[PDB]
């Protein structure tokens, strides 16, 4: 209670410096009691940033000799090292901002900041079993916790900079950062005291924000790990990456997606580590995954392999299968119908017709079939327009393709005496491969 | 023998109708005699024409033959033939109608018969009777088995709702395209829809690029094309080439003024094509992600393309909220899906915005537009508003500023629409209702998030406040919010938050008051010291104010805290500091003898300035606000007078300065009214009585 006055004093003798003995005492004791927390509170943060501003910004580089038995410096650092988790991230960005000089303290505030992170870097995530704040401060605090490498060195970018940044600029802090979320998964997993997802939360709005701007570290580095501590019989290491992966904000929903399908292992690890409802749940990630594959292309010759492998692996027990089939089929139709997407995508969405189409064996196979056969070779009569061939030649290939795998009886085999040998089925650029793909 | 022959032609059309062979098929040679003859009621009799395959020869013969049918439909387009336009049309409809049924090759007669009615198509509402007929022309020929020229004739039938009176025939007619008349799983007319609405939408780059109220006819056309397709959008959605030219047309389009319950801009000078717009737009509830998606990114995309797709997302929302119908065999969207959706749109909308006039105002229009979006999707999603309150209410609340009347009117409009929508009753009261949100929340911005002008909200939630009975809880915060600039004290924005939060308590505590007591007495504490500043009014105005408030059970307070206030005021006043003296009138609610001495000083350093409108007028108000007994500055006063002379403190100081009879001033020097001197008189009427 009266530590307040204490407080003021505190700031009193901070603000009344040269007084080395009183100082060093008032400092040494507020460290010692840095179960009531509110007063504790009001320290934590209103005692906390005046004394860090005062002591870091206003003290001149003789505070440290002042009484230099090994115990100042000390107790500088570890105000700002440990104690009160969240404003101390939060004051000392707000400073290096601010505090932006030649060299005062800013070697030594960079030393602080580093010698912070490298050792309990945790520190927020771990105490994020919060009831609720202002929205706005969130903003702030998840941006700089993101944006931290970039902001370093516009305040102060040369040479200093750039030794004090060429070891880990990038490539070694977002190391560090998937590190911690790693280490902060499998903490949250093996409490099993009360289940939060709130530090799980948090770390997914950080995912956010990492993906959007970082392209690409986190994915290896962390489903490796994932893959490795999941692969057991890990019943809260699956649910609570399963709950990870879930409520990541929808705002993006698609640079996680696409990094997490494109540097994944096979089809049968990321199955295994999204989750059955995942894809089933949340719609905007139906969205996000037939977007993918109808409307655009990454790299697909393995990306969407594994992709639709994928899609057809969850779909292991999900009839989901022949509903994006037919919406398939009928985007070719429509495809085939109005005036057309360049090459590019026309091969794409073949790929993906051939890919999807290795799946089947089930009733039906009257009228879809129908309606495919007769719109595809409706279009690709005409399709060729002497205009590019290539264009026909898609067709055609897909027409052995649907002719294997629309009604293997009859006609079909005439096809394959036909249509075959003596129409164009020579070139070798995308033509075989794909066609033994056509086997499933 | 016009009348022999007129009476033959007309006797052997009876005697037809009163009897009624292959020879018979010279029978039409005669038609072509009646296609073209003296033409009084000419082709009635034609109307002898109606397992069928009999039938089917005489159609074979007449498909030869409507040759000169269609000459004839050209020429009553041309010619007058103003009543035979029914005849012909109807005449064609029976033939063209006799014969889709089976074993028909007739792609040669196919092809000539659309080259026919692609000419045919050359009439349009030439009265009553020729827009009537088209309309049952269309109604059998689209209702045919199958061809495929009707992509133009179907067309028209729906660019059909633009007449004066027959508008009733082509809605029932749409009406009726429900299961029969399909866009439904048919694909051929559906592809070559697409094609035409493709073509459509490459268009209107340049369509609305030229005068005004052609563009019209265009948007009709689509936006009834559109209506067409009432579900079954996202088979011609799906393809990236249409969504990426539909988007990047409408992009221009909407690039002048608005309302609320949407208005383009530049180039779209009238404004029932933008209410057809947002129609349109509206007009958009088959797919809702797809949309919503590929429009948040053209708006995450650049900076000028912004403004539109904000618009744009308000129109689709609305549209997705449902107010007309359409094919009524299809489903609608799910509140949850609305859910995320407007959750998304929400977050992204608020923060980005909270922040070369040219630029200035173009980021005001961004604002508002942003602000009346918010307040669209309180309208339409109205019920399940709630699971978001203060998502909608801090952005806008700590926004209800600088901006009176744009800014705030729309954020107004906005909280009374979220009160009706989810019965808040008169936004003030949401005040009254959960407000602790709002107290933790400006407290944690004010003590972490420092660095950021999170000035105006408390102004905003405590001078236009409610009732007071809130602040024995805002207290300690207040108390706070006193210490806020009060404890490093070293910020701008913190020094004019202190200075604004300090108007607005004065403000409150004036009117809502009539604790409080302490309150005020910090408050004046605070105030006077950070008085000594530079430019500073604030500090004065906060003064009087409370002071004013300060008066009613003042014991000592009061006392200690005039006398170093006048003390620092000495020190600092030496234009608008009768406001002060205002104060001091104020202070003139209860001042005292101190008080008196304090002026007696006052007056005395006046002295200094010299016997020299306003400053006349300032000075004489400020002596006659209260004239605290004036003895010496009686004679001051004595030593054009308004003030002065209204004194009348005794009949014996301005009376003797009233022996003038000079030219201007004693035209108001001798201007005594009453005497009332008779004190005297009654002191000596007392022996009068007893």
């Amino acid at each position: 209670s009266e530590v307040r006055l204490a407080v003021r004093e505190a700031i009193h003798a901070l603000s009344s410096s040269e007084d080395g003995g009183h100082i060093f005492c008032t400092l040494e004791s507020l460290k010692r009691y840095l179960a009531l927390p509110r007063e504790k509170e009001e320290f934590a943060s209103a005692h906390f940033s005046p004394v860090l501003r005062c002591l870091a910004s206003r003290l001149s580089p003789a505070w440290l000799e002042l009484l230099p038995h090994g115990r100042l410096e000390e107790l500088w650092a570890s105000f700002f090292l440990e104690g009160p988790a969240d404003q101390a991230f939060l004051v000392l960005m707000e400073t290096i901002e601010g505090a932006a000089g030649p060299s005062f303290r800013l070697m030594k505030m960079a030393r602080l900041l580093a010698r912070f992170l490298r050792e309990g870097r945790l520190a927020v995530l771990m105490e994020a079993q919060c009831r609720q704040q202002t929205q706005p401060g969130f903003i702030l605090l998840r941006e700089t916790l993101l944006g931290k490498v970039v902001a370093l060195p516009d305040h102060l970018g040369n040479r200093l900079q750039q030794e004090n940044l060429a070891e880990f600029f990038p490539q070694n802090y977002f190391r560090l950062l998937g590190e911690e979320v790693v280490r902060v998964l499998q903490a949250v997993v093996d409490s099993l005291q009360g289940g939060l997802d709130s530090s799980v939360s948090f770390v997914s709005q950080v995912l956010g924000k990492a993906c959007v701007h970082g392209r690409q570290q986190e994915i290896l580095g962390v489903l490796v790990p994932r893959l490795a501590a999941l692969t057991q019989g890990s019943y809260l290491h699956q649910r609570v990456c399963w709950r990870l992966v879930e409520q990541v904000p929808d705002r993006a929903m698609e640079a996680v997606l696409t990094g997490l399908v494109e540097a994944a292992l096979g089809p049968e690890v990321l199955s295994r580590l999204l989750g059955n409802l995942v894809v089933k749940n949340k719609k905007a990630q139906f969205v996000m995954t037939q977007k993918l594959l109808f409307l655009q292309s990454r790299l697909t010759t393995p990306m969407l392999q594994s992709l639709l492998g994928h899609l057809a692996m969850d779909s292991q027990r999900r009839p989901l299968l022949l509903q994006v089939l037919k919406e398939l089929l009928e985007t070719w139709g429509s495809s085939s119908a109005i005036r057309h997407t360049p090459l590019p995508q026309q091969r794409h969405v073949s790929k993906a017709v051939l890919i999807c189409l290795a799946q089947l064996g089930e009733p039906e196979l009257r009228d879809s079939r129908d309606e495919l056969l007769a719109s595809m070779m409706a279009g690709v009569k005409c399709r060729l327009d002497s205009s590019l061939p290539p264009v026909r030649r898609l067709g055609m290939i897909v027409a052995e393709v649907v002719s294997a795998r629309i009604h293997p009886e009859g006609p079909p085999l005439k096809f394959q005496y036909e249509e075959d040998e003596l129409s164009l089925e020579l070139l070798a650029l995308a033509s075989p491969q794909p066609a033994g793909d056509g086997a499933s | 023998x016009x009348x022999x022959x007129x009476x033959x032609x007309x006797x052997x059309x009876x005697x037809x109708x009163x009897x009624x062979x292959x020879x018979x098929x010279x029978x039409x040679x005669x038609x072509x005699x009646x296609x073209x003859x003296x033409x009084x009621x000419x082709x009635x009799x034609x109307x002898x024409x109606x397992v069928s395959s009999l039938k089917i020869f005489y159609k074979t013969v007449s498909f030869i033959m409507a040759d000169e049918q269609l000459k004839r439909i050209s020429k009553v387009q041309a010619k007058p033939a103003v009543e035979h336009r029914v005849a012909e049309l109807m005449v064609y409809r029976e033939a063209d109608w006799v014969k889709k049924t089976g074993d028909k090759l007739t792609i040669l007669i196919k092809k000539i018969i659309e080259c026919v009615s692609v000419h045919p198509h050359w009439k349009v509402r030439l009265e009553l009777v020729e827009l009537v007929e088209d309309l049952l022309l269309k109604c059998s020929q689209s209702l045919v088995e199958c061809a495929g020229p009707l992509l133009k004739a179907l067309v028209g039938l729906v660019n059909d709702e633009s007449p004066e009176i027959q508008a009733q025939c082509n809605k029932v007619l749409r009406h009726f395209a429900d299961q029969k008349v399909v866009v439904g799983n048919k694909a051929l007319a559906d592809i070559l829809s697409e094609s035409l609405h493709s073509l459509a939408t490459s268009l209107p780059r340049l369509m609305n690029s030229q005068d005004d109220q052609g563009k019209f006819s265009t948007l009709s056309l689509l936006l009834g094309y559109l209506k067409l397709l009432g579900p079954k959008i996202n088979f011609v959605l799906n393809s990236v080439a249409h969504l990426q030219r539909l988007s990047k047309a409408l992009i221009q389009v909407l690039e002048s003024d608005d309302l609320n319950a949407y208005f383009r801009f530049f180039t779209d000078e009238r404004i029932f094509m933008l209410l057809r717009q947002v129609c349109q737009l509206l007009g958009y509830y088959g797919n809702l992600y797809l949309l919503v998606d590929h429009f948040m990114e053209l708006y995450h995309q650049s900076v000028v393309y912004r403004k539109q797709a904000a618009m744009i997302l308000n129109e689709l929302v609305t549209g997705a909220a449902g107010v007309e119908d359409l094919h009524e065999k299809h489903i609608k969207t799910n509140p949850e899906e609305l859910r995320e959706i407007v959750t998304s749109i929400l977050e992204e909308y608020t923060s980005q915005e909270n922040w070369t006039i040219c630029s200035m105002n173009s980021n005001i229009w961004q604002i508002c537009i942003q602000l009346e979006g918010i307040g669209q999707f309180a309208y339409a999603l109205g019920k399940d508003f709630c699971l978001l309150l203060m998502s909608a209410l801090y952005p806008v609340l700590e926004k209800a500023g600088d901006q009176t009347l744009l800014i705030s009117q729309v954020a107004t409009s906005t909280m009374m629409d979220v009160c009706r929508a989810c019965g808040y009753d008169s936004l003030q009261h949401l005040i009254n209702q959960n407000s602790d949100y709002l107290v933790n929340g400006i407290s944690l911005n004010l003590r972490h998030l420092a660095l950021h002008p999170h000035t105006p909200k408390v102004l905003e939630v405590m001078l236009r406040n409610s009732d007071a009975n809130l602040l024995p809880l805002v207290a300690d915060v207040v108390q706070d919010v006193l210490a806020t600039l009060d404890q490093f004290y070293d910020k701008r924005a913190a020094s004019f938050v202190s200075v604004l939060h300090a108007l607005m308590a004065a403000l409150a505590q004036w009117f809502p008051d009539t604790x409080x007591x302490x309150x005020x007495x910090x408050x004046x504490x605070x105030x006077x010291x950070x008085x000594x500043x530079x430019x500073x009014x604030x500090x004065x105005x906060x003064x009087x104010x409370x002071x004013x408030x300060x008066x009613x059970x003042x014991x000592x307070x009061x006392x200690x805290x005039x006398x170093x206030x006048x003390x620092x005021x000495x020190x600092x006043x030496x234009x608008x500091x009768x406001x002060x003296x205002x104060x001091x009138x104020x202070x003139x609610x209860x001042x005292x003898x101190x008080x008196x001495x304090x002026x007696x000083x006052x007056x005395x350093x006046x002295x200094x300035x010299x016997x020299x409108x306003x400053x006349x007028x300032x000075x004489x108000x400020x002596x006659x606000x209260x004239x605290x007994x004036x003895x010496x500055x009686x004679x001051x006063x004595x030593x054009x007078x308004x003030x002065x002379x209204x004194x009348x403190x005794x009949x014996x100081x301005x009376x003797x300065x009233x022996x003038x009879x000079x030219x201007x001033x004693x035209x108001x020097x001798x201007x005594x009214x009453x005497x009332x001197x008779x004190x005297x008189x009654x002191x000596x009427x007392x022996x009068x009585x007893x």
